Formats: structure tokens, sequence, C-alpha cells
């Protein structure tokens, strides 16, 4: 037999967004691989949040962040008013198949 | 209304509520239909009955990118009773009553706030003006006025007196020259930076942005397109210019593109044409992203069917607004207080605010009651 | 000569601006490399997209928009206004060629664009676009150290500067590359100091300062050891462009070059190769040194039948689409 065993990951805050116009947070799976953070090739769903505000969700922030299961998280300074971002992080879900 | 007589058209006018709008976060179509562009970063008095302080619709336009001409609408702050009340609709959909979060609907002081669909928020007041605010795909505002206020208002949307040459009348008694020069007289805060006139078309920057914006925004003026039905009524040239400018300048090209197409559709439907099925191969990610158990609808022309409403009526459904599109529960279904979409058989009748389950016979005050199909009946 | 009207992109995301600044910006999408952006009407808009070949930083596509002409160079092909064309393609004011080791696009009175097709890409601009440009190539005002990285009075960093001049595709959201950690390696064996400071570029030291080039050499040495010579070649190009005469720094080991049998690889040979189609073309030329293949002095190039370089007396002639070997004659009814 073979059954899927799946679990969440921990929190990954690999950058601190920079003040200015081009600044922000760019937490990408390729950057995660380069920095040595373990990146699962296959996944089901991922969760992004603000690291300094661990309660209020993303939509309650109202800031322009794009966060997707294929790429990761991106917040650009120039797209928000004031032209800044918060310090975000994210976590992923890894599932393997274990013999029964 | 015009009658064919005397060899001519004898035309009388039915009263028409005026309509201001801010679309694309930059373009403004006033009550006199003087379309003009506004690239500003401040809070601007969108409209105000400048005899008194009865109502004051404010709009906060905020710069959204590298370029000074990259703006998004970010809030709509209806001040009221001379600032005693302030209903602030943000861009995420959050509604703040007197700087306090207030979910929707809400009915108090004759003010009614509700969402006809997931794309729009209706702020209906008894003072005369109605606000209809769009959140999806981005933030746009529409304002309706009972024509009684004709030739009385001030602000960005102009004095509503059927004259396009007086729209730039400032508080100093002269007609201003251009858009930005006029707007920089209506800023809310003296510390804001004055808006600047923009000649450089963002369309000239990227050739791929060029071809994308052209190939999509050209769907407006195509005589075989869904939009053709409104061409013989509304000239689509300003809307095509808006679509071009948005998509070329917008970092999220699809968002601003679909905002422009939605704006054209909504304006035409305000004039009384039901443009339908115009999202062929375009803007379909707004079909799919709907909340679960809901679905898209092109003609949403009433309140949202609710179990509470069918049980005990509702103040919400007594407001007439232009038929907007968006995500709603399908016909024959209702959303319970939980918000999930269930048929009438699964949602309960409500007596005195008590959840009285469907198909349940009960006793109350010497009477026998039943809850059939969500409908409450009592006997004896 | 081409003193301060040049910018370039080479090696590991190394950008050299008009006024001499060098920095590293490891972007991976499109950016406004240069654009006439301080004028009523734009004249040129040159952009690059930088990608990876396995690991080597390369330029994967260049888009030059100029005066209603769109030129997209990528995948070893050139698109002129949306149509592929066979090099060279020439029109009034514009000429694009596979000349030498590169693809060169020259728009007369506008710009000169050299693109080796793998990493390097160099822009020469007219003096008239002083102060009216903006992009990774800088402001072209002549002041290197004060006006490039100061946006709204705030001094910013190469990552910030290279990210401000960004431009996404219509449906693309490219990230921003994160800062690379500290460096290592350095110039241990002194190869960068042995060559760059060597005799080959003696007078080049009098024209172009090598400090940034030394650092870039060390950084590339941290990268693959088959790719350290990009900085050297760029320094040769810059020394040539400032006006100086570089010397042949290459050796059979220092990124050796190969040329056809009669044809030799020279640093700073005359750009106008005398060819017995026009065997005295090099007479009153005005163009600085150019690297590439050449012919030994005395024997001109043979472009009539492509037989290498031939002596002035042994190469063919041409008449009306006919090629005549030496010794041949043809008599018209009148001559
Ligand atoms: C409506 O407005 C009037 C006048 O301000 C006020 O007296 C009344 O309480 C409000 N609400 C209703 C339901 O009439
Ligand atoms: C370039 O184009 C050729 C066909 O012309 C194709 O085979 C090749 O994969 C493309 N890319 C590269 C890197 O050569
Ligand atoms: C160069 O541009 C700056 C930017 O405003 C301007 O202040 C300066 O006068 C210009 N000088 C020249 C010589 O173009
Ligand atoms: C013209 O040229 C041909 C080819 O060399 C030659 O055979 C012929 O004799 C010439 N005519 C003369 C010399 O009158
Ligand atoms: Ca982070
Ligand atoms: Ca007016
Ligand atoms: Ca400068």
């Amino acid at each position: 037999c073979v059954r899927e065993v799946c679990r969440w990951s921990s929190w990954y805050n690999g950058h601190r967004p920079e003040p200015g116009l081009g600044g922000g947070d760019f937490e990408t799976f390729e950057n995660l691989r380069q920095r040595g953070y373990q990146v699962c090739p296959v996944l089901a769903d991922i969760e992004c949040r603000a690291a300094q505000l661990p309660d209020m969700p993303l939509e309650e922030l109202g800031q322009q962040v794009d966060c997707d299961r294929m790429r990761g998280l991106m917040c650009a300074n120039s797209q928000q008013s004031p032209p800044l971002c918060h310090d975000y992080e994210l976590r992923v879900l890894c599932c393997e198949y274990v013999p029964c | 209304s015009c009658t064919c007589s005397g060899g001519l058209w004898q035309c009388q006018d039915l009263p028409c509520p005026g309509t201001c709008s801010v679309q694309g976060g930059a373009h403004i179509s006033t009550y006199d239909e003087k379309l003009y562009d506004l690239h500003g970063d401040c809070s601007y008095v969108l409209s105000k009955k400048c005899a008194d302080s009865s109502f004051t619709v404010l709009a906060e336009l905020r710069k959204c990118g590298l370029t000074d001409n990259e703006n998004c609408l970010k809030a709509v702050t209806l001040s009221l009773d001379g600032g005693d009340t302030a209903i602030r609709v943000q861009a995420d959909g959050g509604v703040f009553l007197n700087s306090i979060y207030t979910q929707l609907p809400l009915s108090a002081a004759n003010i009614t706030l509700f969402t006809p669909s997931s794309f729009f928020i209706v702020v209906q007041t008894g003072l005369g003006l109605q606000l209809l605010v769009q959140l999806v795909p981005l933030m746009q505002v529409f304002v309706r006025l009972d024509p009684a206020h004709q030739g009385q208002m001030c602000g960005l949307c102009g004095n509503f007196n059927q004259n396009q040459a007086d729209d730039f009348t400032a508080l100093s008694g002269v007609v201003e020259a251009t858009g930005a020069a006029f707007a920089n007289t209506w800023k809310a805060q003296a510390a804001c930076a004055n808006a600047r006139n923009s000649f450089e078309d963002p369309c000239s920057l990227s050739v791929e942005n060029e071809n994308y914006a052209r190939h999509w925004c050209s769907r407006l003026t195509d005589p075989n397109s869904a939009f053709s039905r409104c061409h013989s009524i509304i000239n689509p040239k300003p809307f095509h210019s808006n679509c071009m400018f948005d998509t070329c300048n917008c970092e999220r090209s699809e968002d601003c593109l679909c905002a422009a197409l939605s704006s054209y559709v909504h304006a035409c439907a305000a004039k009384g044409v039901q443009l339908s099925d115009w999202r062929d191969g375009v803007c379909t990610k707004y079909m799919q992203n709907c909340p679960k158990s809901q679905r898209y609808a092109y003609v949403v022309d009433a309140c949202q069917p609710t179990c509470r409403g069918l049980s005990e009526a509702d103040v919400t459904c007594s407001v007439s607004f232009v038929p907007v599109d968006g995500c709603t529960c399908p016909a024959g279904t209702f959303l319970n207080d939980a918000g999930a979409c269930v048929p009438a058989q699964e949602c309960p009748c409500y007596a005195h605010g008590t959840v009285l389950a469907p198909g349940e016979v009960v006793h109350d005050e010497g009477a026998v009651c039943s809850c059939t199909g969500g409908k409450l009946s009592c006997l004896g | 000569a081409h003193n301060g009207r040049v910018c370039s992109t080479w090696g590991d995301f190394h950008y050299k601006t008009f006024d001499g600044d060098v920095f590293r910006f490891p972007g991976l999408c499109n950016y406004v490399f240069s654009e006439h952006c301080r004028a009523a009407y734009e004249d040129f808009n040159v952009q690059l997209r930088r990608g990876l070949v396995g690991s080597r930083p390369v330029v994967t596509r260049v888009v030059i928009k100029a005066q209603g002409l769109v030129l997209e160079a990528s995948n070893g092909s050139v698109l002129i206004n949306g149509q592929r064309e066979e090099l060279p393609y020439s029109r009034t004011g514009l000429l694009v060629e596979q000349s030498g080791d590169y693809i060169k696009v020259s728009i007369r009175l506008v710009l000169t664009f050299l693109w080796n097709g793998e990493d390097s890409a160099l822009l020469e601009l007219d003096p008239k676009y002083a102060n009216q440009t903006c992009g990774l190539c800088g402001d072209f005002n002549g002041l290197p150290a004060f006006n490039e990285f100061y946006a709204h009075n705030a001094r910013l960093t190469p990552l910030q500067f290279g990210n401000l001049q960004k431009l996404d595709g219509p449906t693309e959201q490219c990230p921003d590359p994160l800062p690379l950690p500290a460096g290592n390696c350095t110039d241990e064996e002194g190869i960068c100091h042995r060559t760059l400071l060597g005799p080959a570029f003696a007078e080049c030291h009098a024209l172009v300062d090598s400090t940034a080039y030394l650092a870039a050499c060390a950084q590339d040495l941290c990268r693959c050891p088959t790719c350290p010579c990009a900085t050297f070649v760029e320094y040769s190009r810059q020394c040539a462009h400032a006006g100086g005469q570089p010397r042949n720094w290459r050796c059979p080991e220092l990124c050796p070059r190969t040329c056809p049998l009669n044809m030799q690889h020279q640093e700073c040979g005359s750009p106008c190769t005398d060819t017995c189609s026009n065997p005295q073309r090099a007479q009153l030329c005005e163009d600085h040194c150019v690297d590439g293949c050449f012919c030994p002095p005395g024997t001109v190039l043979d472009d009539i039948t492509h037989s290498g370089c031939l002596p002035l007396g042994q190469c063919p002639c041409t008449h009306g689409g006919r090629t005549y070997s030496p010794g041949t004659s043809f008599n018209t009814t009148c001559s």
C-alpha cells in the first residue's frame, strides 16, 4: 500500500523590505532554493502573512501583495501609499507518499 | 421623451439624476459630462453642495507606481451633517462608520449600506446622493444625484448645471484652464503636492504593452463586438482612450483593462442598455475568483436574496440603483446568516430574531406556526 | 573621441554608465537600458532582458525602439518591425550587420549598438542627448558620482537603481533579485593585476581607471574559471573608446582567439579593413581601434570571392555581376 502523508512547513522570512521606491519584499522559491531554504518541488497550498503583525490577515492589510503557490510572495514599495511594504513571510505545504 | 409630430421631434425631458464618476483612479466624468484626467496624490473634495455642508463626498487618490501619473483610488469618505458622520469605504472593501469597522448591510439615520454583489458597495442616503463604489477589479466610484440639486453643487464633479464650460468654476469666480489646475484648488490638505499635467502617453514605452493594450482595448470600438449596442448612444472614444492609458500605464494591465471595460459597460447600463457576455476570452479570472457557493451574474438589478429578508422583509431592497454586474447567489437560492448559499428549504424562518428551522411546526402564544420553504406562517 | 558617450553591459551583470560608474545589478527581467526621457518627443528606447545560460549571465533579448522602428534582437535572430531579416539589413539612416564578432545596429545621428550575442552589449550615443536620457546607462550629463543614484534627494544603491529602471511584460511579474552575500576568492594569483596593470594597457591607465575593473575581475574569478576574461575585453573596449590604443594582451591561454587561415586576431586594428574592392578605404578613416580579425599590412582583404586576404595584385575584379580572375580581360564593342 501507499498513502499520502502531508504536513505544513515553518515560517520563512529571508529578507527585510527596504525603504524607498524600488524596495520591498521579494520572497521567491528560486531565492529560497539559492539561500539554502528547503523548497519542495511539489506542493498543495501555501500561506503568506506579515511577520510583524501575526494576527490581522493579508486582506485586512489592504496592501498590494501577490502571493501564489507557484511563485511565492512579492510586495513592491512603489505600488502602495505610503510607498512602502511591511515585513512579510510565508510557509509551504509538503506531501510525500509513504508505504502503508 | 420625443414624439414624432409637427414634422419634427417634440422633445420633453424626464428628470434625470446626475452621475459623477471616477474611473481608473485618474479619470473623472463630472455631472456636466466634462471628462478630464487627474493625476493627483491627496484627498480631493469629489462633490459638495457648496451652499451648506449637508454632504461632502471625498476621494483619496494615491500614487501607485514609479511614475507620477500612476494613480489608484484608495478611499471614498462621505462626510455628512457637517462632518458629524463619516462613512469611509476603503479599497479592500472595508467600510468604516465614524472610523469604526462596520460590516454590511447597515441601515441607520436613513443611510443604507449594502453590497448588491461582491464587486460593488451601495451607500444610499436620504440627503439626495447615492454612492456606488466598485472594488473589483480595482477601485472606482460612481455618484448619483436627485436632479433637485441641479446648479447647486461644487467640488471636482462640477456644479451640475448643464453647462460644460462652467465645470472649472473655482471658488474665486473664474473658470480654471485644465484638469490638474482645477483640481489643485480642491485639495483637502494644504500639505499635498499639486497635481501636474501629463502629456507623455505611457503607451509609447513598451511595444509588448502597446500590442497587448491595443489588441484588447480595441474590443470597445469594434462594430461587431458586444459593445456596439451602446455605440449608437454613447461615443466610446473617451472610454477607448481610458482603456489605452490605463493598460499601458497599469502595472496590472489586465486589472486596469477590465476596469475600463467594466466602466464602459456600467456607463452604458446607466444610460439603459444591458450589455452582456462581453468577457469572451478576456477578464475571465474575475468569473472564476468568486466566493464559494456564489456565481457571476451580468444583470444584478436588485438587492441580494437573503433568508432573513424573505422571512421578515428588508429595508435594503427599497433602493433603486443602476444594474451592476458581479458575484451573487443564483436565483432560487439564498444566503443564510452564515453566508453560505442554500436553497429556501435549507434556510430557516426567523421570528423575533429566533432561528426557527425549516419545515418545523411550533407553538407560540396560543398559535401554531410552520416554516415552509423558509416562509413563516402562523394560525390560530 | 567617444569619451563619455558610451555605456555597456558585460559579464556578471556589470553595468558601466556613460559617466564612468560601474556597478553590479543581478536582475533577471527587462529594464530600460536607455531612453530619451527628458524631451518632448522620444528618439530612442533601448531595453535589455538578462537571463541565464545554465549559470552564465547572458542577454536574452534586446528591444531598440527608435523613430518608429522596432528592432528586437534575440535567439540569434533580428526582428525589424516584426519581420525577421537577413543580416545585413540597411535602410536610410539605419544599418544592422553581423559585423565582426557581434551584431551591430547603427542608427545614424542616433546611436550605435554592439551586441556580442551572449553577454556584452555596448551603446554609443550622440552628444546631443546629453542630460536628456535616463536608464541603467545613466544621465549622460557628465557628472559620475553625484546624480545617478539620488532619487528625491535620497542616495540609493545599485540594487535600488537597477530596480527603479524596471519594466514588466504585459502579463509578467518579475521579482527583484536579492543581494548576494559577501565575496571571496579575490585576485589570488594576481592574474587581474598581472594583465590589467600589465604593459598591454599602459596608456589605458592614463584614460580609464581599472579599480572597478579589478574588482569585477575578482568577482568573476569567484564565478567560473572559464569566464574571467569578460572584464579584460571590456577594459580593452573602453580603452579603445576613450581614444587610447590597446595592445594585444591575449596569449594562447588567456581566452585565446581563432581567425581564418590568412586572417589574424588583433586588438586595436583599423576598423576600416582595406579590401581590394576599395583597397584604399583605410586612407582617411575616422574611427577608433576595434578588436577583431584582420589582415597583415600590405595585403588587403578579398571580399569579391572570400579567398582570405590577398596581395593587391592577385585579387579579382568585378563587372556587371561577373567576377574576373586576374589575367582575364573583357572587350566591349567600344573598349
Ligand atoms: C432620517 O432623518 C431624519 C432627519 O434628520 C431623522 O429625524 C430620522 O431619525 C432619520 N431616520 C429615519 C428612519 O427617519
Ligand atoms: C534559437 O533559435 C533556434 C532556431 O532558429 C532554436 O533551435 C534555438 O533553440 C533557439 N535558442 C537558442 C538558445 O539557440
Ligand atoms: C542637466 O540636467 C539638470 C537636471 O535638472 C539641470 O539642472 C542642469 O541645468 C542640466 N545641465 C546641462 C548642462 O544640461
Ligand atoms: C575579346 O576577349 C576575348 C576573351 O579574352 C578574346 O578571346 C578575344 O580575342 C578578344 N577580342 C579581341 C582581342 O579582339
Ligand atoms: Ca521577508
Ligand atoms: Ca456645470
Ligand atoms: Ca550623472
